[PDB]
């Protein structure tokens, strides 16, 4: 645990959706938050690192932000291929290890 | 490019142990940290630990400390994970994941295909 | 008051691994690598 | 004498490559056990780094760029050491009768001389690259100290023990600007000379 | 000593060796020489083998093997001598540089760096002060007030 | 530990020369100065000279200059002392003594068993 995510989000294609990740002082407030996208039955993919940075293979519609002890992942212009589980992850200084969120299943309406 | 290739799926009895490897193919991974992340069916990802072999760091989760053994081979470019005292709670899909640098703060940009361990 | 300080240092641990050089024998290092199989 | 996919035989009884730096539980470039008297056991996330200490708190941080460069160099050095000695002599079994003891002695001294040559090569490469690795770590610490020293210039007084005390109020954003090498001289120079005048 | 000092205060002048760095350098050079001897103790030793006129091919093989081993070990000895001669001269240069850096980081701004290996003291450094800077026990705040002053009155 | 082992006792005629060795056993002594100290019967200790072989210093006493030859072998860890033009005044017990560092200022903490030279 130690990172709180909403279990499910929904939206239409083309709609901007946001996924929140609530943590504490020792994990999000003092370390960088990584975002992972996982389709069912496949390995996770790196989506956002360093809170706001993006890999070159990840499209520019994915963006991340961090303020205080919380993080946010924004997907502007939703598509059909963005239906996946989304995990936030950061290093925890109190547990001396990496912690993950509960997981956010995104449902593409229509 | 570097692809992480894991071992096959394992079927185990309770009370036994399972050893899962993660061979780094297409290039070395000794200068990066390779983490071990498990995923229970219907649950989220869970960090077990990792090894940074040239850097010399071997980290473990506090909920997995004393039960999991993670080692690395720098001559075969293979990272290993041995989990002892298997119960039904240890049924998960086990991923090896290479970090962006030598330590565990960076994002895991290279992942293995996964290894399903079922305990019954 | 106390002035702000920054320092440059380096990693140390409780390791007792020893390597040999030409000019110094059995030097304790933080991390070492056995490249020889004895077993 | 071996068969199969085997490691290379040497007559040495110890062959250990140094990957980490010198241990200080309590060189050519004079930083490790030089003007910096000992290593930090509280700094676990890197080989080299910083210990900031200001009014917002004190703690350790690693220089991930220099640590990653050193780890890349040590990894490539180990791979090169393995790669150069992949073409080692492999002794195979030859048998001779009692009227062929001279050719038998020739074969024995040939294989023994090749094993001695490759044992010398392995031992000397381990010793030389252990010196190069320890001096490389010392140079990395010296270069990190030089990088911070040339960043701060006369906005910080070096205390001669590897530490810089600032002449200005350097907060956590200032400390991380030191750490990434994006320290800005003219934002703090006037208050630095004001503090230098007030402590003169 | 191999490395040292030359103080020039008002009580006199003279030379003094840094026995700590000289002893460490002599230990390193001694261990280098011992390592050079010990690593080449397993050298090829040629022995006499004789062959008849119908065994000239094995005779040429034997002399080529022994000449090649002697050439390999001659190359090893010559290259180790050349490489360790570079490493020894650079080691001595690093020892002098490290001694200079040690004195420079001891004195800080209490002495003027003349750029020729010497340090112009701002404060009056007597023989006890020179012994303090010789074995790494120079006290900066004892002399810093008069050094800062003398900087003001000399500037 | 390092023990200094000298040669046996010597019986010499006047006008001859005596060579006394001092083998360093149990470890090398090439990084320390080995002095040669003689002791006349009924008199005190007298310094003859010494050699610091890796350091490259070979010192002699002014009252022994030109008459004693002190050399060192660093491959056999042996320090030698050759005294020429023996008279009856050269009858003494001759000690080799290893200093505390590379030079002759430090205290001689390791001594040989002594070599008695009698000239008659
Ligand atoms: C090398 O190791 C041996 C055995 O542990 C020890 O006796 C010796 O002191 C070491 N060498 C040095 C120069 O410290
Ligand atoms: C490592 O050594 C330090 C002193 O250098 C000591 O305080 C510490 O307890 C040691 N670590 C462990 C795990 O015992
Ligand atoms: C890194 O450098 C940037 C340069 O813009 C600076 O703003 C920042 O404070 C530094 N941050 C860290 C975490 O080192
Ligand atoms: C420097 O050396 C002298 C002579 O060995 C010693 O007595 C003294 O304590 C040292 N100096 C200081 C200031 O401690």
């Amino acid at each position: 645990s130690a990172l709180t995510q909403p279990p499910a989000v929904s939206g239409t294609p083309g709609q901007r959706v946001t996924i929140s990740c609530s943590g504490s002082d020792s994990n999000i407030g003092r370390r960088s938050v990584n975002w992972y996208q996982q389709f069912p039955g496949t390995a996770p993919k790196l989506l956002i690192y360093s809170n706001d940075q993006r890999p070159s293979v990840v499209p520019d519609r994915f963006s991340g932000s961090k303020s205080g002890t919380s993080a946010s992942l924004a997907i502007s212009g939703l598509q059909s291929e963005d239906e996946a589980e989304y995990y936030c992850a950061a290093w925890d200084d109190s547990l001396k290890g990496a912690v993950f969120g509960g997981g956010t299943q995104l449902t593409v309406l229509g | 490019q570097v692809q992480l290739v894991q071992s096959g799926a394992e079927v185990k009895k309770p009370g036994s142990s399972v050893k899962v490897s993660c061979k780094s193919s297409g290039g070395t991974s000794n200068n990066y940290a390779i983490s071990w992340v498990r995923q229970a069916p219907g649950q989220g990802l869970d960090w077990m630990g990792g090894i940074s072999p040239i850097f010399g760091s071997t980290a473990y989760a506090q909920k997995f400390q004393g039960r999991v053994t993670i080692s690395a081979d720098i001559f075969s470019n293979t990272a290993y994970m041995e989990l002892n005292s298997l119960t039904s709670e240890d049924t998960a899909v086990y991923f090896c994941a290479r970090h962006g640098n030598y330590y565990y703060y960076s994002g895991m940009d290279v992942w293995g295909q996964g290894t399903t361990v079922t305990v019954s | 008051v106390k002035s702000d300080q920054i320092c440059i240092g380096y990693h140390a641990n409780n390791s007792t691994e020893q390597v040999d050089t030409i000019m110094e024998k059995n030097v304790t290092v933080t991390h070492a690598q056995d490249i020889l199989e004895k077993t | 004498l071996t068969i199969g996919e085997c490691p290379k035989y040497v007559k040495s009884n110890k062959l250990v490559l140094a990957t980490g730096l010198r241990n200080s539980p309590l060189g050519l470039f004079g930083a490790i056990a030089g003007f910096i008297e000992g290593g930090w056991q509280g700094m676990v996330d890197g080989w080299y780094g910083y210990h900031h200490s200001n009014e917002q708190g004190s703690g350790y941080a690693a220089d991930k760029e220099s640590t990653q460069k050193a780890i890349d160099g040590v990894t490539n050095k180990v791979n090169s050491i393995i790669d150069k000695m992949n073409t080692q002599f492999e002794a195979v079994g030859r048998e001779f009768n009692n009227l062929e003891r001279r050719i038998e002695n020739l074969n024995k001294k040939m294989e023994d001389g090749f094993l001695d040559v490759w044992t010398y090569n392995a031992e000397l490469l381990v010793l030389m690259e252990n010196e190069r690795t320890l001096d490389f770590h010392d140079s990395n610490v010296k270069n990190l100290y030089d990088k911070v020293r040339l960043q701060l210039r006369d906005n910080a007084k070096e205390l001669g023990n590897g530490c810089f005390e600032f002449y200005h109020k350097c907060d956590n954003e200032c400390m991380e600007s030191v750490r990434n090498g994006t320290y800005d001289y003219p934002q703090y120079s006037e208050e630095a000379r004001l503090k230098r005048e007030e402590i003169s």
